[PDB]
């Protein structure tokens, strides 16, 4: 099955035995999923189980060289969506994108890598707009980065809580 | 080159041989 | 086509 | 020992036992950093495993970028390891006519790996070398050997 990675993870992240739930610890650190995609359209979900005061998350997609001891979006290897204010980040540049998200929200993550490349984020099933287009070529892994002790849970499919209207994709679980 | 630790199998594309 | 080999 | 066990040991230990440095043979080479006993695995010639039929297309692509060395290592008639853009320190192992290492294909979980083995006991400071066994080309593209062995055949081809 697709799961949060066993070794490809910042050691200070507290990952559950089932390897779908992760709690952050102190400054931003990151964990990638066990499987990544090079071509096609793919989708997964992340639920914010708990977001205490002064905690945050940057969620999205990472190539294998994205720095695990930095937020997602820190370098050229990843693209991320920040809980606080809905900012999107890439190479440590945050730009206007959506409204924030928080405790109880179910976030959706779409990427399309055709053999025109695109990353789109969803909030409780609703398209938040194209965040990045014509991204770097390579293998992209679902990825989670957390600031302090918030808790999120990832769902790779087959069944999503809020499957998007009129969007063609395969669930990340198909890579299993 | 990009450093690697293990072999990776190349995933050919459907059009791998086409003009 | 010029590659290293383990035997000729 | 089952070959997968000494193969993991290889992967866990190669970085500590070898290192990349300047070479008197040519440019950069791989050097022995701790004594290696005979028959032990030294390092894997790691890379992208490709079907043999893709070899020629990739070669002309690489010459269209100017890469002058061949980093492709044939496993058998059906497959080749391509270390031109992705690979490890085994890329830098030079050729010698009196080498102290040899290459050998091993089968691990239905996949083949090219592994370099110590032909004899190898001592710290020695440069690691093996016989490339390049196919013999015509004298328009002979490459002269600078391995320094007394039994040097004077080209890699
Ligand atoms: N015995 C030898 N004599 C002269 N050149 C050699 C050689 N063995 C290897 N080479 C050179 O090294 C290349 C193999 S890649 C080996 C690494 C290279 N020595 C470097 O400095 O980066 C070959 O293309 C060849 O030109
Ligand atoms: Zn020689």
């Amino acid at each position: 099955r697709v799961l949060l990675a066993l070794h490809d993870r910042a050691p200070q992240l507290k990952i559950s035995d089932d390897r779908l739930t992760v709690v952050g610890e102190k400054g931003y650190s990151m964990v990638r999923a066990s499987h990544g995609v090079r071509k096609g359209a793919w989708y997964f979900e992340i639920t914010v189980d708990e977001m205490p005061p002064d905690t945050a998350a940057r969620l999205g997609w990472s190539q294998p060289l994205g720095n695990l001891q930095a937020p997602l979006g820190y370098d050229k290897f990843s693209y991320s969506w920040r809980s606080k204010k809905g900012t999107k980040f890439h190479q440590s540049i945050g730009k206007h994108y959506s409204s924030g998200y928080g405790q109880g929200d179910v976030l959706g993550f779409y990427i399309n890598l055709p053999e025109s490349s695109e990353i789109i984020f969803y909030k409780n099933g609703v398209n938040q707009g194209v965040a990045y287009k014509d991204i770097f070529e390579g293998v992209y892994f679902p990825a989670i980065s957390l600031y302090k002790s918030c808790t999120v849970s990832i769902n790779f499919g087959p069944c999503f809580k809020y499957p998007p209207k009129d969007l063609t994709y395969r669930p990340m679980s198909d890579m299993g | 080159f990009k450093e690697l630790d293990e072999n990776v199998e190349y995933e050919e594309r459907e059009s791998e041989f086409d003009i | 086509a010029r590659t290293k080999q383990t035997a000729r | 020992l089952p070959m997968p066990m000494r193969f993991r040991h290889l992967k866990k230990t190669s970085k500590e036992a070898v290192g990349v440095y300047r070479s008197p043979i040519h440019g950069r080479g791989l050097f022995c950093k701790r004594n290696i006993d005979a028959g032990e695995m030294v390092i894997e010639y790691a890379g992208i495993v490709i079907r043999s039929i893709l070899t020629d297309k990739r070669e002309k692509y690489y010459d269209s970028k100017g890469i002058g060395s061949s980093y492709m290592f044939r496993i058998d008639d059906s497959e080749v390891v391509d270390a031109t853009m992705h690979g490890n320190a085994a890329r830098f192992i030079n050729h010698s006519c009196e080498p102290n290492c040899y290459s050998r294909v091993i089968n691990i979980d239905g996949q083949k790996h090219i592994v370099i083995f110590a032909m004899r006991k190898i001592y710290r400071g020695e440069e690691l070398t093996y016989d490339y066994k390049f196919p013999i080309e015509d004298a328009s593209n002979k490459l002269p050997c600078n391995c320094g062995a007394k039994k040097c055949r004077k080209f890699l081809n």
